[PDB]
RNA sequence: GAGCAGAGUGGCGCAGGAGCGUGCUGGGCCCAUAACCCAGAGGCGAUGGAUCGAAACCAUCCUCUGCUACCA
RNA sequence: AGCAUG
RNA sequence: CAAAGUUUCCCUCAGGAUAGCUGGCGCUCUCCGCAGUUUUAUCCGGUAAAGCGAAUGAUUAGAGGUCUUGGGGCCGAAACGAUCUCAACCUAUUCUCAAACUUUAAAUGGGUAAGAAGCCCGGCUCGCUGGUGUGGAGCCGGGCGUGGAAUGCGAGUGCCUAG
RNA sequence: CAGGGAGGACAGAAACCUCCCGUGGAGCAGAAGGGCAAAAGCUCGCUUGAUCUUGAUUUUCAGUACGAAUACAGACCGUGAA
RNA sequence: GUCUACGGCCAUACCACCCUGAACGCGCCCGAUCUCGUCUGAUCUCGGAAGCUAAGCAGGGUCGGGCCUGGUUAGUACUUGGAUGGGAGACCGCCUGGGAAUACCGGGUGCUGUAGGCUU
């Protein structure tokens, strides 16, 4: 088997959408900063929804992306929290999957009352060597048709690497 | 008291009664409207042309 | 009364041909234009600078002044009962060379060549162009098979 | 379902970019702004210094644009530096400087202005620009073609530019993107540029890495160890390379070789061939259907 | 209370459709163009009959609806309730304008939309009937009765094609047997020899 | 026909970041009803568009109300 | 100071 | 000899100025040049026509699909488990259109050229441009007449000027 | 870019995150038309060529003027490695 | 035969899927000390050479979609000039010249300039 077809985690994307701006949003940013080990960035609201209580250009969410050994260890913590239990539909047809967590203390981080309780949103994107030509500058190209990752391949990789279980539905 | 507004009825005959004459042409044309820098150099060249006369004649 | 706008009625005149929008090819900029050349005017909508007036579009002029990005060209314009030869400034994009003069240049070069030839030899050579001469007498061979008979078909209403 | 976007109408109204843009090779905005000669210059050539950094070498060319295609008057590659002594490191700042200098000297030797306009024999790192001397033929002038590369501070295209400037071409530039310009303070020191030209940053890396961990040192430098070049030899060997390039800048072509004319690809199939292929497929399918 | 059709029976003005410039147009009187048994396969209605126009003029939606009603009534009476098929092949898109008086005169005399008419050319089909081969005289008589509701001259002509298709009746069975034609309801689909042969083998298996 | 004004809680009305007096419902005082007192519920004529956001802005319509349609 | 009715 | 009710401006529309159409007086040449014409080359265009199995905007009709949603339901607590379905949706087709739509695209037509003011050599000037008496332009000297499509015809130019 | 598809705790028809398709189906102050995709759009950094001056030309046209525009030339500047 | 650097004409070069790639090369690929830039060395910049044709890329293929060029549609539609032609008209025919476009049916699927390589 060719070595350059091995699946790998390009990056793990974490975000918390608190839905408003100010001290709670800063607290959530501190949550995921202490979780990962890098300063996050704030996302703004693009429209204005009176029922949701968000206005245009209002900072309502915070997100970060982790790559490498830190990504794999944080994903391991998240899947340990979710006891390696994913549905069949949790996997995107393009080769990715993700899940959420309703309480972030379960990850194994100390609670400090000046921060509180927040829920996370995990989303990993699987890779394959040579994917960087799609986003490189000088001679950009596609990534081929055989070289692409499918839902079945992502599921099989998950269940053989994290020796997990996939429940239908 | 309305009257006619616009017309070009008899105009072609009025024009070809004396004929449609093409613009008059001459061998040499005026040097107006051309680049001032290029004119300045041309004038300098004409002014100093005199000093190669002996070599030209020889 | 219509308006006196500078681009009135140019909707299709200054529009790009089908599947030919976008970046301008570089050979047009890379052409060189001496003074006295004959030039065909054609406006191109991609570039809005140095655009000729719509009355000169489709006309042919003569270069008299070459500049950084444009050329001064003398064109003939007919107004009422007189023709004025007036000077305009047109950018290089709206300009192409004319092959009408190139044909005559090739012919004159060949004419001088054919004059210097067949002159030491003493023979006479035609140089002028004569109009399409009437067909000379010729035979038509019906070798075997005979011309088939053609008669009009009966009418019927196809549709 | 979902409405298909790429259908017959889409394909028959599609309009493709230029071939070079499709392959990603060129940037036509800068191309037009950089290669076009002014009209009253009347086909006077306008020159470019192309600097392209590849994964394994550096390409430097001097060219001017013509309608039939770009005409290249001189070319100097980094892979011919082993002739002059540089064995390894053919894609660093020092190699970029050396190949630029080689291109400049080769062009000067071609044009016969190589004795005049010696440039910087002893590199000092700071700004220099050749000044055309009166009486003698004027200095050669060209411009930098950076391509699609990000022209940020400390770039090998600017290293090649400095090499060519020391060689003796009059390329307009500023000492703001040379490695050594400190943005937060807005001055430029030349000794750091000299270190980058001579490979002292690479040498310091080797010292540091072999001091910390020999496994990582060997992994990061294996052909270096093979060509037994140490951190204490790089300044001397790069100076020798500069001197050799300034000595013998001419290029001698590799001799042409006989060909046995062996095709490695597949020729295009013919009309009757594919028609009878379709006929065979139909016959076989009908035979199986009957069977 | 509309003007006699002789006021609007000639193709005098440029084609003038209901668009974002012409608004406020009342809807046409004819809203159904296909009727009879239109769920019938192409196999069972071979005979076709047309009402070919003989003048370049305009036909009103009211006239089109009246002729449609007359033809349907006679066909129902004669060929049974669902033994035929009628297709009106004219759609009124040209809208006519009326300058309503009562005293401004001809000052600002541009009319408002009144109704819609259809511009027709020489040899352009107005109506078509698709039915059994035995009902030829019934079709001819139905078209003859529908003729009187239209101004100008028209003529009844029996088409050489098969049903409401563009393929000749004599060769229709040959071609459908030889598998160039795939029936697809009212009409038929012509199968060329230029696609991928996967479709060819799918048809042949 | 042209100009013009006006459509909003059951009825009459106010009005760029849905309400009034009256009506209605529940409970109080009274032998009981109204009056009086305490609470509550109830909805921008239609369409499209400018706008971060409109019942309010801009056009077209569905009604209704008023003013002119003179001179011989 | 307001206080109608059966 | 011989017209005009046309262009632009004016508190102008029953009037003026202005250009156009006209006449008169001449003068510079003649006894190459010009043309309400064609031919040969070369460009220009978006009308007629045509098209909607191509974009935009209208538009009739049946077909094949699917779970993508909603419903009539029924079997079932139920269940994307399932039945007919009506539907929208997707896919090939089909009928009819567009002064303010278009991939196409005429006929008639609008510029330019058909040489002596043209070519081919030699040299000088330049403060412009310049890797390079490089590029371009201007100047002096010389050499080549089969006046390089058809047809027709004497041309040019200046004042004054009425209606 | 408009939009569409498949996923992710609250989160939903609509909040934010990720991948894929996406010839412009978006946007470029305003009416319409034309033009535009490593841009003419979106986001950043620096700035004031929206500055001083003589001529030539185009548009309406009488080949008058205003307005608007084009190609230069001479200063002094901005920006970019150029 | 074939590639790389810069290009010209900008689909005969595009798009979808499949097969093959000797050597060079182009690549993917290994790390952040230095220059440089990010929430993230993923992009960009930099220092390399353990591995690989899996991907880009090149050549070929599909009774492929598209594109290009032909035939048919068709001397049909339309149209210059003409008649004391027809017809109540709407319109039509003839004379004199020019002359298209879908559906349908074939064929083809990048040429090429400058400089530098590989094919001992
Ligand atoms: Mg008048
Ligand atoms: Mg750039
Ligand atoms: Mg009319
Ligand atoms: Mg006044
Ligand atoms: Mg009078
Ligand atoms: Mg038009
Ligand atoms: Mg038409
Ligand atoms: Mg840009
Ligand atoms: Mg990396
Ligand atoms: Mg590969
Ligand atoms: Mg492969
Ligand atoms: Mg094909
Ligand atoms: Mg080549
Ligand atoms: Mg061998």
């Amino acid at each position: 088997e060719n070595p350059m077809r091995e699946l790998r985690i390009r990056k793990l994307c974490l975000n918390i959408c608190v839905g408003e701006s100010g001290d709670r949003l800063t607290r959530a940013a501190k949550v995921l900063e202490q979780l990962t080990g890098q300063t996050p960035v704030f996302s703004k609201a693009r429209y204005t929804v009176r029922s949701f209580g968000i206005r245009r250009n209002e900072k309502i969410a915070v997100h970060c992306t982790v790559r490498g050994a830190k990504a794999e260890e944080i994903l391991e913590k998240g899947l340990k929290v979710r006891e390696y239990e994913l549905r069949k539909n949790n996997f995107s047809d393009t080769g990715n999957f993700g899940f959420g967590i309703q309480e972030h203390i379960d990850l194994g981080i100390k609670y400090d009352p000046s921060i509180g309780i927040y829920g996370l949103d995990f989303y990993v994107v699987l890779g394959r060597p040579g994917f960087s030509i799609a986003d490189k500058k000088r001679r950009t190209g596609c990534i081929g048709a055989k070289h692409r990752i499918s839902k079945e391949e992502a599921m099989r990789w998950f269940q053989q690497k994290y020796d997990g279980i996939i429940l239908p539905g | 008291a309305k009257s006619k507004n616009h017309t070009t009825h008899n105009q072609s005959r009025k024009w070809h009664r004396n004929g449609i004459k093409k613009p008059r042409s001459q061998r040499y044309e005026s040097l107006k409207g051309v680049d001032p820098k290029f004119l300045r150099n041309m004038r300098f060249a004409k002014k100093h042309n005199k000093k190669g006369l002996k070599k030209m004649q020889a | 009364t219509n308006t006196k706008g500078k681009r009135r009625g140019t909707r299709y005149m200054f529009s790009r041909p089908f599947r030919k929008h976008g970046v301008v090819p570089l050979a047009t900029y890379m052409r060189i234009y001496k003074k006295g050349d004959i030039v065909d005017i054609k406006g191109m909508g991609t570039v809005q600078k140095g655009m000729p007036h719509k009355c000169y579009h489709g006309k042919t002029g003569r270069v008299y002044n070459v500049t950084q990005h444009a050329v001064g060209i003398v064109v003939n314009k007919q107004v009422k009962g007189k023709i004025l030869a007036k000077r305009i400034n047109v950018r290089i994009e709206h300009i192409k060379h004319s092959k009408s003069r190139d044909s005559f240049l090739k012919r004159v070069k060949e004419n001088d060549q054919k004059k210097k030839e067949a002159k030491e030899k003493g023979t006479w050579v035609q140089l002028k162009r004569q109009p399409a001469p009437p067909r000379e007498a010729h035979f038509v061979r019906t070798n075997g098979k005979e011309p088939e008979l053609l008669e009009p078909i009966p009418y019927e209403f196809m549709a | 379902f979902v409405k298909v976007v790429k259908n017959k109408a889409y394909f028959k109204r599609y309009q493709v970019k230029f071939r070079r843009r499709r392959e990603g090779k060129t940037d036509y905005y800068a191309r037009k702004r950089l290669v076009i000669q002014d009209k009253n210059k009347y086909n006077t050539p306008k020159y470019r210094m192309i600097v392209r950094v590849t994964n394994r070498d550096i390409i430097c060319q001097i060219a001017y644009a013509r309608i039939e295609g770009d005409m290249i008057v001189c070319a100097a590659y980094a892979h011919e530096l082993p002739k002059y002594g540089v064995k390894v490191g053919l894609t660093n700042y020092a190699a970029a400087y050396c190949t630029g200098l080689l291109l400049a000297r080769r062009l000067l030797n071609r044009f016969g202005m190589d004795k005049i306009y010696e440039g910087q024999v002893e590199v000092t790192g700071d700004e220099y620009n050749v000044e055309s001397i009166d009486g003698q033929p004027g200095a050669f002038t060209c411009y930098l073609d950076a391509g699609l590369a990000r022209t940020t501070t400390g770039n090998k295209v600017f290293g090649a530019l400095k090499g060519a400037v020391d060689g003796g071409l009059s390329i307009p530039h500023s000492t703001k993107r040379f490695p050594g310009y400190d943005s937060e303070s807005k001055e430029f020191n030349a000794e750091v540029h000299r270190k980058h030209i001579m490979g002292q940053n690479v040498a310091d890396y080797m010292r540091y890495l072999m001091e910390e961990d020999e496994d990582a040192y060997k992994k990061q430098f294996s052909q270096y160890i093979k060509n037994n070049v140490t951190p204490d030899m790089m300044e001397e060997m790069y100076k020798k390379a500069h001197a050799a390039i300034r000595e013998n800048p001419v290029y001698e072509k590799k001799p042409k070789r006989e060909v046995k004319k062996k095709r490695w690809n597949r020729p295009k199939m013919s009309l009757a061939q594919k028609k009878d292929r379709v006929a065979q497929k139909k016959a076989s399918f009908l035979r199986a259907q009957e069977r | 209370g509309r003007r006699p059709a002789r006021c609007y029976r000639y193709c005098k003005n440029k084609p003038y459709p209901k668009s974002r410039f012409c608004r406020g147009v009342p809807d046409a009187k004819i809203r159904i163009f296909d009727l009879g048994r239109k769920k019938a396969k192409v196999d069972e209605f071979p005979l076709c009959g047309h009402m070919v126009s003989d003048e370049y003029e305009q036909l009103s939606s009211e006239a089109l609806e009246a002729a449609r009603i007359c033809a349907n009534k006679y066909m129902v009476k004669s060929c049974g309730k669902d033994g035929f098929h009628i297709r009106v092949r004219l759609h009124p898109f040209h809208v006519i304008r009326i300058n309503k008086m009562l005293q401004t005169g001809m000052r600002g005399a541009f009319g408002k939309p009144q109704g819609t008419v259809a511009r027709v050319h020489i040899g352009q089909v107005i109506m078509s009937i698709r039915t059994k081969l035995q009902n030829k005289e019934h079709v001819v008589e139905a078209l003859r009765r529908a003729k009187f509701k239209f101004p100008g001259r028209q003529k009844i002509h029996i088409s050489k094609k098969w049903g409401f298709t563009k393929f000749n009746a004599d060769e229709f069975e040959d071609m459908v047997a030889e598998k160039r034609l795939i029936p697809d309801g009212c009409g038929v689909k012509y199968i060329p020899n230029r696609g991928p042969l996967d479709k060819w083998r799918a048809l042949h298996s």
